């Protein structure tokens, strides 16, 4: 569960990301697919080539949902309900993959934000992503 | 483990790493991001805030030793199990550290290399290092397997 | 995150527990200490011998906390704030131990309530204990 | 792994296990409690409700096969890595099952044993079986570490 400090760190860090959210979304996915190739089995219909238009278009969607989550930190189950149906009911994504993507995203943000990615921001973002992951893996209808 | 090309790229990259600074940051980040790990460092002193943790003299001295052991692992990528045999016995029999924590530190180290090296820590090089830290975490957990 | 059904299932199971809560809390501890000896390191001051009155008295506290949680499923962070302070800030319990106690608890409930411990109740009790564990390992004050 | 008295207590209890009933129940409960695992059994049919999973014929049939394989492991407690070598390769290279799921099925089995046997499945007995299921889990994960 997120403290008031966590929430402020998440909003502040995501605010710094800003317009680069889409790019970092795609790079996170690309880093996940490269480092953890079993995650690719969730996307057999995709072309997963480097620089793939599908991967990049899809990273924009993930980033947008994260933005939505950042704006609704007090009701993540409510805001992310449709994406829970998708990831938990339909796709049945193993929660380990959420840790893999979360880590890939932290790697991405760290590399692009050396000054803003402080130990405290890192902690808060890790908790936030854990929270999103829990919601997306939960059947709560 | 790693191919010859993966080994050479990983080795060349590691030569840029300021081992002492990276170790302090990684151990510090572990204690901040995953605060239960602080229990193992009870005697290190003030760990009440992120700043106190990062600036703790003992955390920094100890991160150095962690990363020095990692640098040694980097010279023995073909036999990480034998390389970390003594440390595997210590962390299990004497320290009772759950093996999940080895993976978390390995990942924190990866995040630290990313922060310190920016885009130089490429996706490919990150993938190579994901294998290394997975290999180190498993070498440390051998006393459970 | 818990369903309406999960919440109902947890309340149903705990009604079936009845006045045996303290007894089951004690047994779950016993099973945790025996199956997972590393957990004993959090209790250097405890008499941990088989059937110790101390383990029994402690299992009654654990079970009382769990019934408090069952009574406050919409606000676990608010209800268990003091226990989060103890388990996260003070003791700093590694989250792995919570899974070990949760598993132990499920074993205990399954053994004592074989007709009521349906697969659906099992699913709901697991999520509930995972949720309690998350609150207790989180620093949010 | 186990001591002589532990193996003896463990073997004796296992002779009482109705493998069909416990196997069917364990796999079903795995799929109900950890619902993502259903993805691995997509072809088995309707897994939409608790009732459908438990009564699914392929779930029951396959659950029985798992416990036959557990029974096989029960006869080779000191050579689990060898007994499960082929299956390790299957679950990794062909099924891409994350090894954390092996632990979850191990634990489900224990809860099922407890539900089916109550008092008779004592803390000592359970403790011994925890050692067994951890051993099988690690054996099936051997391709990783
Ligand atoms: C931070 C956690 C995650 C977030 C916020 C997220 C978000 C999203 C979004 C926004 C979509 C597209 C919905 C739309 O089309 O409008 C999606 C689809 C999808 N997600 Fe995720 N996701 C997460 C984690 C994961 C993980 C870890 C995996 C598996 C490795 C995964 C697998 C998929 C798949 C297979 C699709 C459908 C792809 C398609 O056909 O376009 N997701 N997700
Ligand atoms: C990448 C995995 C790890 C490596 C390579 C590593 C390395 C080391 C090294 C080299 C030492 C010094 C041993 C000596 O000087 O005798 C040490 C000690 C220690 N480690 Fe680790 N470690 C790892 C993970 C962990 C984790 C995750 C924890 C806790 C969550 C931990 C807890 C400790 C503790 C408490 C000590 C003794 C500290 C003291 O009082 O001096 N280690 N480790
Ligand atoms: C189901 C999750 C848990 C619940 C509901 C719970 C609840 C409680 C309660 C009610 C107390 C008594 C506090 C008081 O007397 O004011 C307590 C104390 C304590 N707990 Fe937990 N606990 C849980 C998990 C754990 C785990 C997994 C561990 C570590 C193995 C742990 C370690 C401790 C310790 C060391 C104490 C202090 C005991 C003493 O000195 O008297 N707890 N807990
Ligand atoms: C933990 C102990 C486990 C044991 C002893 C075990 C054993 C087996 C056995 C004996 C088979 C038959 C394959 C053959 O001989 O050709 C099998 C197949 C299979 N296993 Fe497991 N398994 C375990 C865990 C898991 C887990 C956790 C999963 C994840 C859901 C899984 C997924 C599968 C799948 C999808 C098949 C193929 C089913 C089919 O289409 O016929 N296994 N396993």
């Amino acid at each position: 569960v997120l403290s008031a400090a966590d929430k402020g760190n998440v909003k502040a860090a995501w605010g710094k990301v800003g317009g680069h959210a889409a790019e970092y979304g795609a790079e996170a996915l690309e880093r996940m697919f490269l480092s953890f190739p079993t995650t690719k089995t969730y996307f057999p219909h995709f072309d997963l080539s480097h620089g793939s238009a599908q991967v990049k278009g899809h990273g924009a969607k993930v980033a947008a949902a994260l933005t939505k989550a950042v704006e609704h930190l007090d009701d993540l189950p409510g805001a992310l309900s449709e994406l829970s149906d998708l990831h938990a009911h339909k796709l049945r994504v193993d929660p380990v993959n959420f840790k893999l993507l979360s880590h890939s995203l932290l790697v991405t943000l760290a590399s692009h934000l050396p000054s803003d990615f402080t130990p405290a921001v890192h902690a808060s973002l890790d908790k936030f992503l854990a929270n999103v992951s829990t919601v997306l893996t939960s059947k709560y209808r | 483990m790693l191919t010859a090309e993966e080994k050479a790229a990983v080795t060349a990259f590691w030569g840029k790493v300021k081992v002492d600074e990276v170790g302090g940051e990684a151990l510090g980040r572990l204690l901040v991001v995953y605060p239960w790990t602080q229990r193992f460092f009870e005697s290190f002193g003030d760990l009440s805030t992120a700043d106190a943790v990062m600036n703790n003299p003992k955390v920094k001295a100890h991160g150095k030793k962690v990363l020095d052991s990692f640098s040694n692992g980097m010279k023995h990528l073909d036999d990480l199990k034998g390389t970390f045999a003594a440390l595997s016995e210590l962390h299990c029999d004497k320290l009772h550290v759950d093996p999940e924590n080895f993976k978390l530190l390995g990942n924190v180290l990866v995040v630290v290399l990313a922060r310190n090296f920016g885009k130089e820590f490429t996706p490919v090089l990150q993938a190579d290092f994901q294998k290394v830290v997975a290999g180190v975490a498993n070498a440390l957990a051998h006393r459970y397997h």
